[PDB]
């Protein structure tokens, strides 16, 4: 039973950062070197494992999790960065053992006059902790005074779009990513690689 | 590149309905607040509606219960649903945006959605119906190479609640332009000759080394405790001599 990755990267539709989708892949098998001996990826950077080692491991369970973010911000996602993408949006731990896999998707995400469909969360209280997802539409109270769920004086609702156009400068197109996390707890492993 | 493309005026009978259309490009419309301000034939600038990112709406009292304004995300365009017309609502139309929320792109002021001036304007649709306001002198003139000053009076809920007053410089036949925001700042490109103040209740706009291009209407705006905005009454200045 091969691993299913396939409907992860090769999904015709991405969620936004701040909505980031994962899937729990488990009890398969997978040959990684699927994905980093291929030439579709701009960034493919793992963390506490080598690429060249994913076919000699097993885990007790692969999360991959996908988003899709500005090409200069793809940079925030990796372990003990700093910035709205990592603050507010997808934080890795600093003891992340996985990969992060990134390639360009202008042609698929951008539209002429703008794509604005896909968003990412501008304001929060608090830094997210690491695998934190928050999808909420609470106003954000910027100040001391209670909004009472009410735009206006420093209570800003927390989303932004991105405006993803094909003329826009490659750090500003839009990018597909993939982290890939493989976790290893004190429990039979049921994913291994190939 | 912003901009802001307005139509759907024209000539209705009274207790009439008529949408208005603001096509937006440059940016997302649901990316900065925005509003719809009017103007009578003759008569100086007033703001009648908002609308905030997440989709939150305040009206001015002239136009509640009959004026909706909404936007479409998918067509980036921005709409005034105007029912119940009546002949008091002939004006011309301005669709107008508020800053954005880094602010200016040269100047470290944070994130914020509290950026209270209108820095892009539509070009304005007239509607034609046929079967309140900070305090500004009528006109103010001074020599060329001279300067002058033009006060603007509101509350402690608007002007002097807030350092949010804005002026806008306007020709006959042109939308209103951004000339002074923040009571004292200037947007890139505005000439130095451009000065804010405030003072209590009372802001002021200065214009130094007076050119004939400086013949224009005036007017302040302010944000309020109640969400809305309000323009003032407007200023003529006459340069002697042009």
């Amino acid at each position: 039973n091969l691993c299913p990755f396939g409907e992860v990267f090769n999904a015709t539709r991405f969620p936004s950062v701040y909505a980031w989708n994962r899937k729990r892949i488990s009890n398969c098998y997978y040959d990684y070197s699927v994905l980093y001996n291929s030439a579709s990826f701009s960034t493919f950077k793992c963390y506490g494992v080598s690429p060249t080692k994913l076919n000699d491991l097993c885990f007790t369970q692969v999360f991959a999790d996908s988003f899709v973010i500005r090409g200069d911000e793809v940079r925030q996602i990796a372990p003990g960065q700093t910035g709205k993408i990592a603050d507010y949006n997808y934080k890795l731990p600093d003891d992340f053992t996985g990969c992060v896999i990134a390639w360009n998707s202008n042609n698929l995400d951008s539209k002429v006059g703008g794509n604005y469909n896909y968003l990412y969360r501008l304001f929060r209280k608090s830094n997210l902790k690491p695998f934190e997802r928050d999808t909420s539409t609470e106003i954000y109270q910027a100040g001391s005074t209670p909004c009472n769920g009410v735009e206006g004086f420093n209570c800003y609702f927390p989303l932004q779009s991105y405006g993803f156009q094909p003329t826009n400068g490659v750090g500003y197109q839009p990018y597909r990513v993939v982290v890939l996390s493989f976790e290893l707890l004190d429990a039979p492993p049921t994913v291994c690689g190939t | 590149e912003v901009q802001l493309v307005e139509s759907g005026g024209g000539l209705i009978q009274p207790g009439g309905s008529l949408r208005l259309s603001c096509a937006a490009s440059g940016f997302t419309v649901s990316n900065n607040y925005m509003s719809w301000v009017r103007q009578a034939p003759g008569k100086g600038l007033e703001w009648v509606s908002v609308i905030y990112s997440g989709g939150s709406t305040y009206y001015a009292d002239s136009v509640k219960g009959r004026f909706t304004i909404s936007r479409d995300k998918s067509k980036n365009t921005l709409y005034l649903q105007m029912n119940r017309l009546r002949a008091e609502d002939t004006a011309v139309y301005y669709c107008a945006r508020e800053g954005e929320v880094e602010g200016y792109n040269d100047f470290w002021s944070g994130y914020s959605r509290d950026r209270y001036y209108f820095d892009y304007w539509g070009q304005g649709t007239l509607v034609t119906v046929s079967s309140s306001a900070l305090t500004q002198p009528a006109s103010v003139s001074g020599s060329p190479g001279q300067s002058i000053t033009i006060s603007c009076t509101g509350t402690s809920s608007d002007v002097g609640g807030y350092n949010y007053v804005s002026w806008y410089q306007q020709h006959p036949g042109k939308a209103p332009k951004l000339m002074i925001y923040d009571v004292s700042n200037r947007p890139s490109g505005v000439s130095n000759r451009f000065s804010g103040s405030k003072s209590g209740n009372t802001a002021s706009l200065t214009i130094s080394g007076l050119q004939a291009e400086d013949e224009a209407d005036y007017y302040c705006s302010s944000y309020t405790s109640s969400s809305t905005r309000v323009f003032g009454t407007g200023t003529k200045v006459t340069v002697l001599g042009t």
